[PDB]
């Protein structure tokens, strides 16, 4: 069973096509398993207070890599700590902070696998000694006003599982269509289809029903998970619900289509 | 009076695709430095 | 002196008062949950027996 | 033959403390911050470092 | 664990087949200092694996058709004369050299060959349907073709490892010099080498 996500009314007459349009794009799935469960942040640094001046990518790490600093010069300027995807920490630590490191860096974390990102902004503004140095917040982050030669931290840390190597299950993504027809309740409801990333399908019901009620062919490829029901019978009303999963990202979505089905006089 | 024909090849194993070992031939080695200057209490960057 | 024989003195076997040092030194968490990480010198008499 | 007694820390959530000796022998004691601890029920408290 | 060979069984209620390998397994593991198990507690450090996963993208492995096959059940030569017997409801071809390579296909059939002696004909109940991978313990038809592929699964994959961090050691003065009082309670590398022209490189494992 998965969480209220999206809920929906249809109706429809009997002998049309419905289509029970559920898509998730969070749902798609690359065939590639190698490792796919790759972390990336980078910091990101743009010098507004040199005018139009071209943003530095300072560093990057990769979970189950390096922490390359892009530039020659910034090598050990720039630091990050090494187990920061061990413990979620991606704070940056700027040795000596000069005037040439005065700007609005942004911390970036990327997760492939799940096609997910977070970030969050961090100033950095260099006062030349410690009569004017210190923290405040401007509205949408951290400002540091730095002691200029000096080492000077600028703070992040994303508390979350998604950013952590703690074993998840190894979970991929799942559906299940079901039906609740009039009078059933909610999870008890008759499976109608199940799908999995792996490609794996299971229908439900009698065969015409399998052959009316299906979803489409490539729908992990697409995030897609749409229910053509073809030519409707009465019978074929109720509430349906697609069940999305994903485990290991902690997807835990429900897509809803109360369909209720009318017949001619 | 019959006869059999046996025949024998090789070729790198699967787990090859990481544990692969490459030769290396260098010549000419190129040194690159990164220097950092202070003037008059102003500070410049530069990598050459 | 850590690592050798009489690391741990007490006045007597059963003295509630004790002088000891083994080079104790504790390292910071760096796991998800709850953890004290300690790294000792091996005992002295162990070695010395 | 020794033993290390390790009581389980002590743990002041999303405030500050400091460290106190003791008359234990080889009494060794040390304060960390941003320590994240967590459990079996997960999140043993909030704030973040 | 490691052992000095490798085994699998299957039971089969009241008989059990096994069949095994010579394989020189032993305990390995990353670090400069060899222990039992990781400790909770330690660096992180690469290392590769074999995902527990079905899905792979490594490896390639071939597919033919298969060779042909011999049977006694088929014939039978309890009198002088000889006597095929294929299995009911099967196709069975047959083959012996008398004279000629004389070959016969019988259908739920008894055909029979002039001559007589046992060990002349054989039989095959050819099916070629179902592919099969190349063992030296088979044979193989005639064409010699490669006919599909497969994936290997349970591929190698690069990932983090923990590894311990080794009682950090006592340094000690010394005029021109320095003495080290190394502890260390498994087997652990010590590595060291001078700053100087001479690379004088030194390595060493420290058991306790
Ligand atoms: C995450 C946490 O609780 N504390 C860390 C601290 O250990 C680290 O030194 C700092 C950046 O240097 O970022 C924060
Ligand atoms: C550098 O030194 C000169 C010499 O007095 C001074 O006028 C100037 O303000 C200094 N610059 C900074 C950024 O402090
Ligand atoms: C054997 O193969 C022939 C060739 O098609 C076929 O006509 C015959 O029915 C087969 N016999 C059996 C028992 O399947």
């Amino acid at each position: 069973s998965s969480s209220l996500v999206s809920e929906s009314v249809v109706s429809l007459a009997a002998g049309t096509q419905a289509v029970l349009r559920c898509q998730s794009p969070r749902m798609v799935w690359t065939q590639d398993r190698l490792n796919d469960r790759q972390r990336v942040v980078h910091w990101d640094v743009y010098s507004t207070y040199y005018g139009d001046n071209k943003m530095e990518r300072l560093c990057d790490m990769y979970s189950a890599g390096d922490q390359r600093v892009y530039s020659s010069y910034n090598q050990g300027r720039i630091f990050m700590p090494q187990n920061a995807f061990t413990d979620g920490n991606f704070s940056l630590v700027i040795k000596d902070v000069a005037e040439s490191d005065g700007g609005i860096y942004s911390c970036n974390l990327h997760h492939h696998y799940c096609h997910l990102y977070e970030t969050v902004k961090i100033q950095l503004d260099v006062t030349k000694k410690a009569k004017a140095a210190k923290e405040y917040w401007d509205g949408e982050k951290a400002v540091i006003v730095a002691l200029e030669g000096s080492t000077v931290m600028l703070p992040c840390v994303n508390r979350n599982q998604i950013w952590t190597e703690r074993h998840l299950e190894e979970a991929q993504q799942v559906v299940h269509w079901d039906r609740q027809l009039p009078g059933v309740s909610h999870d008890r409801a008759d499976r109608l289809l199940d799908l999995y990333a792996s490609g794996e399908r299971r229908a439900y019901g009698p065969p015409f029903l399998r052959d009316r009620v299906s979803v489409n062919t490539n729908a992990f490829a697409r995030g897609d998970f749409s229910l053509r029901i073809d030519e409707l019978e009465r019978a074929d009303e109720g509430i349906y619900s697609c069940h999305l999963h994903h485990h290991y990202c902690g997807l835990h979505e429900r897509r809803v289509f109360h369909l209720q089905v009318t017949e001619p006089a | 009076e019959n006869t059999q024909l046996s025949e024998a090849y090789v070729e790198f194993a699967p787990d090859c695709t990481i544990d692969h070992a490459v030769a290396l031939k260098v010549h000419t080695a190129a040194l690159k430095v990164g220097l950092r200057i202070v003037y008059g209490n102003t500070t410049a960057r530069l990598d050459t | 002196n850590p690592g050798a024989f009489g690391d741990i003195q007490a006045s007597s076997l059963d003295a509630t008062d004790i002088v000891a040092r083994t080079d104790i030194r504790l390292l910071k968490p760096s796991v998800k949950n709850i953890h004290v990480p300690y790294t000792q010198a091996v005992s002295g008499y162990e070695m010395w027996k | 033959k020794f033993h290390t007694v390790v009581p389980s820390p002590q743990v002041k959530c999303c405030g500050s403390l400091e460290c106190k000796a003791s008359s234990k022998a080889d009494y060794t004691c040390r304060v960390f911050g941003g320590v994240y601890p967590f459990m079996w029920g997960g999140a043993q408290c909030f704030c973040d470092s | 664990p490691p052992g000095d060979s490798v085994t699998v069984s299957i039971t089969s209620g009241a008989s059990e087949n096994s069949c095994t390998v010579e394989k020189k397994i032993r305990r390995k593991f990353v670090g400069r200092e060899e222990y039992l198990f990781p400790p909770v507690h330690g660096k992180l450090v690469k290392c590769h694996v074999y995902d527990h996963l079905k899905e792979t993208s490594a490896g390639y492995i071939t597919m033919h058709r298969p060779g042909p096959h011999a049977y006694k059940s088929y014939l039978e030569e309890a009198s002088g004369e000889v006597y095929i017997k294929p299995p009911s409801g099967k196709n069975v071809t047959y083959e012996c050299k008398c004279g000629d390579y004389s070959t016969g296909i019988v259908s739920t059939r008894t055909k029979m060959n002039g001559c007589t002696k046992a060990k002349q004909c054989i039989a095959y109940k050819r099916d070629q349907t179902k592919w099969v991978f190349n063992s030296p313990d088979l044979i193989r038809h005639t064409d010699h073709s490669v006919q599909g592929k497969l994936h290997i699964p349970f591929r190698l994959t690069p990932t983090v490892c923990p590894v311990p961090l080794a009682h950090t050691p006592t340094v000690t003065k010394w005029f021109k010099g320095i003495t080290l009082h190394l502890t260390a309670t498994r087997p652990t590398l010590l590595t060291t080498r001078k700053l100087g022209l001479r690379a004088d490189a030194t390595a060493e494992w420290i058991t306790g």
